[PDB]
């Protein structure tokens, strides 16, 4: 079952006419929020974060290759640029330019059907968000290379807490604004008006769903013994918190969000079966046995 | 800056042209706003400090007027050179009750000892500027007895403190031989004449031996006492020449000459006045500009003030005197251009 073209690697197709007629039309020209999903690939963050790590606490970054299906950004490939930088600043002054069209030259010929669809940073332990100059920096990517998404990683935090820190962000056209709040200014930058995120989700490819799962396990009880459906107790109050207001908001628009709370709901009820679940084989198979 | 430090300290010296405090005022008021257009006020109260330093001799100024000035310019400027100003005032006030109740505990309790007159001026340490070590010239029986009494007055009272006698600056006078004439010496001359009465025939190297005397603001006071002196000529030697080094003996004569009753020498305290640091500078800016590029760290007023001195091992290098005036001459453009209304967002982390 690996020489047909699942549902999981159809994503891994280039059709040029149909990139060609996205990038013509320009929807996005319109509607200032029309994209708001990014999927990525497996392997463009495994050398995103190898990348990060290597360079130390010293901040280093990339151009990604992938392309636009309808309002969503599809990554499949990262890649690593020849620059000098300190913890804050970078200039990327002539070395990166040398090795970023010559890198596209050199794919063209290999089968890298892609092209520039956006720039992921590091930033080492500062939080994920647009600077006030990265802000800028998006501002002329966007205003001609429309299809393009700032990525901004946080190595630090990935390496001590155990989650991703990985933030898509895409900036407003200057003028379009829709005295600052205490809330929303610390966990964005100060120009948070300017910028918004948008969902970040990953794929990967069968063949690597295959390896992954003989790759090794042990993890008798680090996984299948792990406090399971009770670890991210706090990550499930908070959703079942915000449910509220999204259920409330999605009332008041009766009075469509509808859907979206219900699989926002959904996703949460099934991964508490799924825990229920792993508890229960568990008894199954030890408490049950020597009565 | 300095001259018009110069200037201010030339027309509140003589107040006998133009008494009127409104002339007064009104120049004082051209001077604050000559001020107002310019910076670096540390130059030009260190410039105060020179000249107010060479205040510590006899008052001949207004003190109403230097009150009246400072108060209209602490208005304008705020704290801390204010404050040690205010500070200055304080002590010479404080200074001159003490030395009243210290003259009443003498009446009230007498001393045979306290015949002598003392008008003991004593001084702050954290406010005042500072010159040397100073020397340990030696004091006469009589002023040493005067002056451990003194101490031991003061350690009483209130307590906690020490005084540590200087003697590079204080005014004194002499009688001296025929009609008694009253001479005025500045400390170490006092001594030198000392030394001589006991026996005549004294030699500049006996002298040096056992009165501790400078080595080089010497040069001023030996060149002063003799070789351009006033017609009144006090005391010569006999070895005359423009330089003496080692072995020129001096003699003691009457040389009555003037018949003048207070022959002074201030005349010398107006000739007198006439006539690396690379590494440590350089390491202190380079210190200072890495410090304000690198940190980046979270602040909302002080704790940058704090983590800058952190990062260096070693003190006094960090001197936040110069974080202060950094991140003053820092808000020219974007970085470090926060609203001063509310001095929370410091572009944070970044």
């Amino acid at each position: 079952n690996m020489q047909e073209a699942q549902s999981i690697d159809e994503i891994y197709k280039y059709d040029k006419k149909q990139q060609q007629e996205i990038l013509a039309a320009k929807p996005w020209t319109k509607d200032h929020h029309y994209f708001k999903y990014c999927k990525i690939s497996a392997l463009a963050l495994l050398k995103m974060v190898m990348h990060a790590r290597s360079g130390g606490n010293l901040a280093v970054m990339g151009l990604m290759l992938g392309k636009v299906d309808g309002e969503t950004m599809i990554i499949m490939d990262s890649f690593a640029l020849p620059v000098e930088g300190t913890e804050t600043r970078v200039n990327a002054q002539a070395a990166a330019y040398e090795y970023m069209a010559a890198y596209i030259e050199n794919a063209k010929q290999v089968g890298r059907l892609e092209n520039a669809i956006g720039w992921y940073h590091s930033h080492p332990g500062y939080g994920c968000w647009l600077s006030g100059i990265n802000v800028s920096t998006q501002m002329l990517n966007q205003q001609f290379q429309e299809p393009f998404v700032a990525v901004v990683i946080d190595p630090t935090r990935t390496i001590s807490a155990g989650k991703v820190n990985l933030g898509a962000f895409r900036t407003y056209p200057k003028g379009y604004k829709p005295t600052i709040p205490l809330n929303k200014i610390e966990d964005f930058g100060v120009h948070c008006k300017q910028y918004y995120a948008l969902e970040v989700s990953y794929f990967k490819s069968s063949l690597d769903r295959k390896l992954l799962e003989l790759l090794w396990n042990k993890y008798w009880v680090n996984t299948l013994s792990s406090s399971s459906l009770l670890t991210n107790a706090d990550y499930t109050t908070g959703q079942v918190f915000d449910l509220s207001e999204k259920l409330e908001q999605s009332e008041a628009q009766l009075g469509d969000k509808l859907a979206k709370a219900t699989r926002d709901s959904c996703k949460t009820t099934i991964e508490a079966i799924h825990g229920l679940m792993s508890q229960v084989i568990k008894d199954k198979l030890f408490n049950q046995i020597n009565i | 800056p300095e001259y018009l430090s110069l200037f201010i300290d030339d027309k509140l010296k003589k107040g006998v042209k133009g008494l009127t405090e409104q002339e007064v005022e009104t120049i004082l008021d051209k001077a604050m706003v000559l001020f107002r257009f310019m910076q670096e006020k540390d130059v030009f109260e260190r410039y105060y400090k020179q000249h107010l330093a060479r205040l510590l001799t006899n008052k001949s100024v207004s003190d109403d007027s230097e009150k009246n000035m400072i108060s209209k310019l602490k208005t304008e400027c705020g704290c801390q050179f204010t404050s040690k100003l205010e500070g200055m005032f304080r002590d010479m006030s404080i200074s001159n009750t003490t030395m009243d109740e210290f003259r009443q505990h003498l009446q009230a309790t007498g001393v045979s000892l306290g015949g002598v007159d003392l008008t003991v001026r004593v001084l702050t340490t954290g406010y005042w500027p500072t010159q040397s070590a100073t020397p340990k010239c030696n004091i006469p029986p009589a002023p040493r007895h005067a002056f451990e009494i003194f101490r031991r007055f003061y350690l009483a009272k209130h307590s906690g403190r020490q005084l540590t006698l200087q003697h590079h600056m204080g005014s004194a006078d002499l009688n001296a031989t025929t009609r008694k004439h009253i001479l005025q010496v500045s400390t170490f001359q006092m001594t030198i004449l000392m030394l001589f009465n006991n026996r005549e025939k004294y030699t500049f190297e006996e002298i040096q031996q056992e009165t501790d005397i400078p080595e080089r603001e010497l040069v001023r006071a030996l060149q002063s006492l003799a070789c351009g002196k006033p017609t009144q000529r006090v005391l010569t030697k006999e070895p005359k020449s423009k330089e003496i080094e080692n072995g020129h003996i001096f003699t003691v004569n009457d040389q009555f000459t003037s018949k003048l009753h207070r022959v002074k020498i201030q005349t010398v305290a107006a000739k007198q006045g006439e006539s690396k640091v690379d590494d440590d500078r350089k390491h202190e800016i380079e210190a200072a500009i890495v410090r304000i590029m690198k940190s980046r760290k979270k602040m909302q007023h002080n704790v940058l003030v704090a983590e800058v001195t952190q990062q260096l091992k070693a003190r006094f290098l960090p001197s936040p005197v110069v974080i202060k005036k950094r991140i003053e001459g820092l808000i020219e453009r974007e970085y470090l251009a926060r609203t001063p209304e509310d001095r929370k967002v410091y572009t944070y982390v970044a």
